[PDB]
């Protein structure tokens, strides 16, 4: 079936499962869970395709500038700040 | 019987002590050699190394122990798998803010057996430690007021002992979650209440029924402040245990059976982030957990909130009353704190629906985003949240708006806020003003007005 709605720190599998749609896990080892999206100013994570992220995506209206680098980047890892606009 | 015991007097078997209906079987405490109190003494300068002190001048005499610095003393109970380090974390923070003489008391020995044994041999422990405290005061003049005992589970009850021998001229006993069973509703003089000392203040967490539910916290009041944080029963972090109309408390206590202590020793956790934390635990005088988290009492009243755990003695009102409850919510881990605030926030712009969410921003830092509402945004209506701000941000310098709804918004709607007032714990007000509205999805900064 579907999952959907999960909370903060189930475990989860890419970020449409949990209520703030980032399903983080620091280390490409680590069981991945629900995290809370970033907020104004912390790190952030680009936009993933994988669903799971290292670091979450920002918290609304945010923009996590950072570098949306090449592929390596963008295949993996780009990071940012959360800046409102 | 009775039985008497080298130095520490006789111990009696009579009701209360033994008889009555929560502790009925008729059972002595141990004797001190085999109860085996150790004093284990931290300090300072051996921040990480015990020196063992105990109740004369040849032990006390070259040690780090010092008259001019308090003593405070931890009491186990209930010791986790793992959990054997947390009496001296305690100490570790303790050093990070003072200079104190902190005495963890050991006594694995009376408490490793039945859990009726053990609440007996807490009787030991109790003179033990009334014992040393009336030791430093005839031997080096060293009043009672200097000292503080802490204890978890049955330790507080050994603590509660400890001070009643003293006859309450001890300054401060602070109960961790008195465990229940053989001490609730059974008279002062078996258990922790008010009169130990000068001050008592407890912190409930684990205050469920033990039975049928594992409540081993006491739920009833006996200081003259107990927090109750996050409503003194269930804490945001802690598994739960399923349900039992019997329930072996021996095997709780030896172990044999399973047990999510996690409620019960969420108090020294809270206690000990509380050293490093000043602010970070203001508990709300509140009626109920329930009352309070329907918004009702906030801010602190106009004399503090206290502060929940090592900071209580600075709340100035705190033996005014016996019993006064305080209520407040802290976080599911690692940095326990949370501060709260209360945001008003008038709406401008069209009627939709969506949520409103707000975000302070101060000299010291941000929130994230809180929601504030959700489901009909009609100009002109206000609406208000207190939430728990992980984050204190110190005084507020702006603030942001921001809204949204699923649902695709043909009109491309645009809601703002006319003002948002920020009240913090203490009560201040802060006010903040915008004339414009903003798209779904926008952060809308208001500033001071």
């Amino acid at each position: 079936g579907i999952i959907i709605n999960l909370d903060e720190g189930e475990l989860c599998l890419n970020s449409a499962q949990c209520k703030s749609n980032c399903c983080q896990h620091d280390t490409i080892l680590s069981l991945l869970r629900c995290a809370l999206k970033a907020r104004e100013n912390s790190e952030c994570s680009a936009f993933t395709l994988y669903g799971v992220y290292y670091k979450c995506p920002c918290e609304r209206g945010l923009t996590c500038e950072g570098d949306k680098s090449l592929v390596g980047s963008i295949t993996n890892t780009n990071f940012g700040i959360c800046h409102n606009v | 019987k009775e039985v008497c015991y080298e130095r520490l007097g006789c111990f009696s078997d009579d009701s209360p002590w033994s008889g009555i209906t929560e502790r009925p079987l008729h059972i002595l405490p141990w004797s001190p050699k085999d109860v085996n109190t150790r004093f284990l003494l931290y300090t300072n300068e051996n921040p990480n190394n015990f020196q063992e002190v105990a109740a004369d001048s040849s032990s006390i005499s070259g040690s780090n122990f010092k008259t001019n610095r308090k003593t405070r003393f931890i009491i186990h109970g209930f010791i986790d798998k793992g959990e054997e380090n947390w009496l001296a974390n305690v100490c570790k923070n303790l050093f990070k803010v003072e200079s104190v003489n902190c005495i963890c008391v050991d006594w694995k020995g009376g408490s490793r057996t039945g859990y009726t044994q053990a609440s007996q041999n807490i009787r030991i422990v109790g003179a033990e430690v009334a014992y040393f405290v009336e030791f430093l005061q005839s031997a080096f003049g060293y009043s009672p007021s200097n000292v503080h005992v802490i204890g978890h589970s049955l330790g507080a009850h050994a603590a509660g002992e400890a001070g009643r021998r003293t006859n309450g001229t001890i300054g401060r006993i602070t109960g961790l979650d008195p465990a229940e069973p053989c001490f609730q509703g059974t008279p002062e003089l078996v258990r922790l209440d008010p009169s130990d000392a000068k001050f008592v203040d407890v912190i409930h967490t684990d205050g469920a029924p033990i039975v049928p539910n594992l409540g081993f916290g006491m739920s009833q009041v006996v200081g003259h402040l107990d927090f109750f944080p996050n409503g003194g029963v269930e804490m945001p972090g802690c598994k739960k245990n399923i349900l039992s109309q019997i329930v072996d408390i021996d095997g709780i206590w030896e172990g044999t059976r399973d047990f999510a202590a996690c409620n019960h020793l969420r108090s020294y956790k809270y206690y000990t982030d509380s050293i490093v934390n000043p602010d970070g635990f203001a508990g709300f005088p509140c009626a109920s957990y329930n009352v309070f988290t329907a918004n009702k009492c906030f801010p602190c009243p106009s004399g503090g909130c206290p502060q929940m755990g090592h900071y209580a003695d600075r709340y100035p009102g705190k033996t005014n009353d016996v019993g006064q409850k305080f209520y407040l919510d802290t976080g599911d881990a690692s940095n326990f704190a949370r501060w709260r605030y209360k945001v008003s926030v008038t709406l401008s712009g069209k009627k939709v629906t969506g949520h409103i969410l707000v975000s302070l921003f101060g000299n010291k830092g941000n929130s994230k985003q809180y929601e504030i509402f959700k489901g009909t945004l009609k100009p002109d209506s206000t609406h208000s949240n207190e939430f728990d701000s992980d984050v204190d941000v110190g005084d507020l310098q702006m603030v942001k708006f921001i809204w949204y709804n699923n649902v695709i918004n043909p009109t491309l709607p645009r809601v703002g806020a006319s003002k948002i007032i920020v009240e913090t714990n203490v009560g201040k007000q802060f006010n903040f003003c915008s004339p414009e509205t903003v798209r779904e999805e926008v952060l809308l900064t208001l500033t001071p007005c």
